[PDB]
């Protein structure tokens, strides 16, 4: 409950100004009939001036409150998304995209809406009740009212936890439905290829049934709570009415001085009723914001970024007994005992069967995961010692199935660079990767917008754009992970000349992972990886005269 | 404006029950203050055995009945609007799946999810705040207009004077309000797409170290949304202030005309509070009716999506018990609907036979996957025709056709279910023996046993907890579990190693399957009976 009030602590000056305005307006509303502007003319123009001044103050208070609440909503929604992206990689395996999006975009909006609806009402009726308590001090009945008032707060405190326990579940159900929807909408050519629209509709209906089940309990609880707060207010009125009628006859307070207490009591009881009605909404708001506050309070398991930015860096990468276990499924080793060196000016190829662990090596080299039982060093220093942007500028990769974003071609090649590159550099990178042939033929050129996940491009064109995106950085450490799986015979010559004939190969160390064994013949080193272990190593010839697994793979037909 | 009532038609008994409880509630809270006054004016001497106790008991029972009816009305309204919101969500999601494939490229997935999440709740949350206020205001205006007995010409002057309550200003405010609500919803969808794209592609974002860029983009979108919200709030507050200022212009005129007539002084000051109350209540009624209309009209995008007809032909009715499997492209020319006037195919004509294997080769961007997608009836040709057993391929039933013509795509797409839920995808019933046979035929059963739970292992989202070759084998098994008649393989061995490539090379051991392979590398299509080489969309 303290987190909800602490999330609005960046606007303390504006809330204090609104509180001063509320106090002034309420004290004006409760001091009108005592004075009414005697003499000083005629009185109807004074009534007009009073109405105008009552309108202006309400306008100012509404403007201040609305501006403050908009700032609070935008700030909180920004901080939740900022906290989500700081987590580790495997955090995005337990949590799906639709669930995270429903947490970020919909739970925060609900929390902000509830907060903005309830805070001003609470402040208004609290100030109203606090003043009406003051002006009603028959003195003797006030302590009676104040000792019978905690009892009416006994029932909600035993109930409000229920209001949380429903709400969390409701939010979870909504997130699940969202994920289903997005998984149907990002793969429409596949779904229609198997005639499975009815299956997606049924999958949506399964979660909608759970939401429908929870809504009935919500409605029943709302009706029962309204009943209870109304009976509590009625009892609060009737008890003081009965004690006043009894005290009138037996001397004590005279009926003349007792009647004025009762008008004040009818308004104080209504203020107490409103304050009682607010509390279940506060418990519901605590229920609605459990996951986003868990995200905000979560600490990531990845090591933090370093502060090393050397001016000159070489592509000397060392593995020393590196093992990995993939913490989603621990106690099974994907890599056992890897130990190899990448030297600048050289190509090292990583060959092996399917599922052997080559993309795991590529992901370990990108500092996406930390090794379980070894050391991975870049120029004699660990990867977490370097700055995030510097390390991911120096080491670059393509990926097994490359991904592009929904923007123009010029900022897809230059995605992530802090200093924007010139159009001539983008043209040079596209010429180097072979993407210049089709981009120049497009009607808008490099400004051509591609859609979400690049549906307007074919596989080879997407691979060429990814290669150009990797090439624009001038990366000393280059990783290729099946980069020619969709390229034709004309576009493989560009990759071959990049690997073994470019002038820049002396400024790079290349790790090449392919199933096409024609590119492996000119590699400086070849490593055969089976079951996460390096079975063989050496050049092409030394692996051929020794027979073995590499010769078995090569002499397959 | 009338579709919403037709959609809310299955919620009629809850609505009429809520109205019954609402009129009971307003009757109770109307009748309470009279007996409260009877309770309080007994102060001139207390009566112990009677008078006081009867009055407080009657007030007790009146408040009890009013409270019970109010709680029942609130619960009924809450349940009704939850049901209506869920119905709108279900209908919109069912309508979205029928659209053509060009609809999903002009739109974005995060924006559609933002519509389905927020725009549906926008057209449901207003009634529990609006209906009770509007009905209470109407009841109080009707009751306060029942004070005709006081003075005769006052109501006749009132109706004519307060009839023009700034109609032009009301229309101006309603137009501006509807426009700003539409802009707010568009900005919210645009902000959601940023989170959509950043979270979905997190591995590439982390690999380039560009999370701060995505945070900055999201904060820019949030700033735009906040500016739109503040514009809406300032406009509403200014309109309310203008109304409250202009309310006095009739009150001072009536209070001057009473003095002008010199109905007495004791009766002239007997309805000023009544006049203020009835004016404020009719202003509130008009304002909340306008807010109702604007908030209903601001959600026209959801109505437009639910009444959108897809650009697809009439659905097929053919389902033969036997299919030969001969496929004919005749003079087929195609250009994509989202990017027209740039032809991809330029008069293709060929035949695919059941007993032969056909290879389709060409450079990048030549149009081979376009040929496959036209073969699977995913797009309609702009010229020529695609024939399956001498009939057009759009004349066959949707569920029948896609169990006979099956393809493995260029990039296989898996889902979040288990292994066997992906192998048996789209099938109403499938025994485990068929699933294991299809896994054996695709050489996938070797790595299935290595996973925990076997075929019940939770494949990750988009198949992200597997290798690429394992995903390829799962897609091949998913294609082969259907026992197809026409099988298309759009680079189906692009991730498998050498041994799995030479193991899966026949594709026609049955001898009665029309196979079309699409390949880039050679030395895998020597055994193809027919070879078709196409460059820039023209067969050579
Ligand atoms: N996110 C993940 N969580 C758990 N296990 C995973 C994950 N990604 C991969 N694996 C497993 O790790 C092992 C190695 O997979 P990896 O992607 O490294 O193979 P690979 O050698 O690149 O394969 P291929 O040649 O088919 O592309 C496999 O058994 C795979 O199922
Ligand atoms: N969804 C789409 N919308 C618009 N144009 C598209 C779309 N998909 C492909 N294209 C364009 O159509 C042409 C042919 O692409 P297609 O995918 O059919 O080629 P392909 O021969 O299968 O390619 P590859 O060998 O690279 O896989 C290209 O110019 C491509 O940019
Ligand atoms: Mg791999
Ligand atoms: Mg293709």
């Amino acid at each position: 409950v303290r987190r909800l009030l602490g999330c609005l602590g960046s606007e303390t000056r504006r809330l204090s100004l609104f509180l001063v305005l509320v106090v002034l307006s309420s004290l004006g509303e409760m001091a009108i009939p005592f004075f009414t502007g005697r003499l000083t003319d005629r009185n109807l123009t004074l009534m007009s001036i009073l109405t105008i001044a009552s309108a202006v103050l309400e306008f100012v208070g509404d403007g201040i409150y609305n501006n403050t609440m908009g700032h609070v909503h935008s700030h909180l929604q920004g901080e939740v998304f900022g906290a989500v992206l700081r987590q580790e990689t495997e955090f995005f395996q337990q949590n799906q995209t639709g669930n995270i999006m429903s947490r970020v975009t919909e739970d925060t909006s609900t929390l902000s809406d509830s907060l903005s609806e309830n805070l001003s009402l609470f402040l208004w009726y609290l100030v109203r009740g606090l003043c009406l308590l003051g002006i009603m001090l028959s003195v003797s009945l006030t302590m009676v009212t104040l000792i019978t008032l905690p009892l009416l707060f006994l029932l909600p405190k035993k109930v409000g936890k229920w209001y949380q326990l429903l709400e969390v579940q409701v939010r979870e159900s909504l997130a699940k439905s969202s994920q289903v929807a997005i998984e149907a909408l990002s793969a429409m050519p596949t779904v229609r290829s198997f005639a499975n629209e009815e299956g997606e509709a049924q999958k949506f209906r399964e979660k909608l049934q759970e939401i429908k089940t929870l809504n009935q309990k919500e409605a029943v609880a709302y009706a029962v709570n309204s009943w209870t707060t109304s009976i509590s207010g009625m009892l609060l009125k009737v008890g003081i009415l009965y004690i006043g009628g009894q005290l009138v006859t037996s001397g004590a307070v005279s009926s003349g001085n007792l009647v004025t207490f009762v008008l004040y009591q009818m308004q104080f009881t209504q203020a107490v009723e409103v304050l009682l009605s607010i509390y279940p909404r506060v418990q519901k708001a605590v229920g609605s914001s459990e996951k986003i506050f868990e995200y905000l309070d979560r600490t990531p398991r990845c090591p933090p970024s370093g502060l090393l930015t050397p001016l000159h860096l070489e592509g000397l990468v060392q593995f020393q007994d590196v093992s990995f276990a993939y913490p989603n499924r621990p106690d099974v080793l994907v890599l056992q005992g890897l130990t190899f060196t990448l030297r600048p000016g050289e190509v090292t190829a990583l060959v092996g069967p399917n599922g052997s662990g080559k993309s795991t090596v590529a992901a370990l080299l990108q500092n996406l995961y930390q090794p379980t039982g070894g050391q991975l060093l870049l120029d004699g220093k660990p990867l977490p010692q370097y700055e995030h942007r510097y390390l991911h500028r120096q080491v670059a990769a393509v990926g097994q199935e490359p991904q592009v974003f929904g923007r123009s071609l010029q900022e897809n090649i230059a995605y992530g660079l802090t200093q924007k590159p010139t159009m001539e550099e983008i043209t040079a990178a596209a010429v180097k990767s072979g993407a210049h042939s089709f981009i120049s033929g497009l009607p808008q050129g490099y400004d051509t917008e591609v859609d979400e996940a690049g549906s307007q491009l074919s596989g080879g064109q997407r691979q060429a754009v990814a290669l150009a995106r990797a090439l624009i950085r001038k990366p000393c450490v280059l990783i290729l992970d099946d980069a020619t799986s969709a390229l034709d015979a004309n576009s493989q010559l560009q990759v071959e000349q990049l690997l073994y004939e470019s002038p820049e190969r002396y400024s790079r160390s290349v790790l090449l992972i392919t199933q096409h064994l024609s590119l492996v013949e000119q590699a400086d080193h070849i490593l055969f990886l089976e079951g996460g272990a390096i079975r063989e190593g050496g050049t092409h010839q030394q692996l051929m005269e020794k027979k073995g697994c590499y010769w078995a793979m090569v002499q397959a037909p | 404006m009338w579709r919403l009532l037709k959609l809310s038609r299955p919620d009629l008994p809850l609505l009429v029950a809520a109205f019954f409880f609402l009129v009971l509630a307003v009757l109770g809270e109307t009748l309470i203050p009279h007996y409260s006054g009877r309770v309080i004016d007994i102060l001139g001497g207390d009566f112990d055995p009677h008078a006081f106790a009867s009055a407080i008991f009657f007030m007790c029972l009146f408040s009890f009945g009013s409270s019970l009816s109010a709680g029942c009305r609130g619960g009924c309204f809450t349940y009704t609007m939850s049901r209506i919101n869920l119905r709108i969500r279900e209908q919109l999601f069912s309508s979205l799946l029928r659209q053509d494939l060009g609809f999903f490229q002009e739109t974005k997935t995060g924006e559609l999810n933002s519509r389905l999440s927020s725009d549906t709740t926008l057209m449901s949350n207003w009634l529990p705040l609006n209906a009770n206020v509007l009905l209470r205001s109407l009841v109080k205006v009707v009751g306060l207009y029942g004070f005709m007995l006081s003075i005769s010409p006052r109501l006749t002057l009132l109706s004519l004077l307060h009839m023009p309550f700034t109609i032009a200003a009301e229309k101006v405010y309603n137009t501006r309000h509807q426009e700003v609500l539409r802009e707010i919803q568009d900005a919210v969808a645009r902000a959601g797409q940023v989170v959509r794209e950043a979270v979905g592609g997190l591995q590439t974002v982390r690999s380039f170290g560009a999370e701060e860029h995505e945070v900055c983009r999201y904060k820019e979108a949030l700033e735009q949304c906040r500016q739109l919200y503040w514009r809406r709030d300032l406009e509403r507050a200014l309109y309310l202030l203008v109304r409250r200022v202009l309310h006095l212009g009739v009150q001072m005129l009536m209070l001057s005309c009473g003095l002008q007539q010199m109905l007495t002084q004791g009766s002239l000051l007997s309805f000023m509070i009544y006049q203020e109350s009835v004016g404020s209540y009719v202003q509130t009624l008009v304002y909340i009716y306008g807010d109702m209309l604007s908030n209903v009209g601001a959600a026209e995008k959801v109505f437009s999506y639910m009444d959108r007809q897809p650009n697809l032909p009439s659905p097929g009715t053919l389902a033969p018990t036997t299919l030969q499997g001969v496929v004919k492209f005749q003079d087929v020319s195609f250009a994509y609907p989202n990017r027209p006037d740039r032809p991809v195919l330029k008069g293709l004509t060929f035949t695919l036979r059941p007993g032969e294997v056909t290879a389709l080769v060409g450079p990048n961007g030549s149009g081979k996957s376009t040929v496959a997608a036209l073969l699977q009836n995913l797009y309609q040709p702009t010229g020529g025709q695609v024939l399956l057993d001498e009939k057009p391929i759009s004349q066959y039933e949707h569920c029948y056709l896609h169990s006979q013509v099956v393809s493995v795509g260029q990039e296989p797409v898996l889902f979040s279910g288990s292994v066997r839920n992906n192998i048996a995808y789209g099938l109403q019933s499938c025994e485990d023996d068929k699933v294991m046979a299809a896994a054996q035929a695709a050489h996938a059963d070797d790595f299935i046993q290595e996973m925990e739970h076997g075929i019940y292992t939770d494949v990750g989202e988009k198949g992200s907890q597997l290798a690429a070759g394992q995903k390829q084998r799962l897609a091949i098994a998913r294609a082969l579990v259907r026992d197809p008649r026409v099988l298309i393989l759009d680079q189906a061995t692009s991730a498998l190693d050498v041994q799995c490539e030479q193991a899966l090379q026949d594709w026609n051991s049955r001898g009665d399957r029309t196979v079309l392979v699409i390949a880039h590398r050679l030395q895998t299509v020597q055994r193809a009976h027919q070879i078709l080489v196409l460059q820039e969309g023209k067969l050579q």
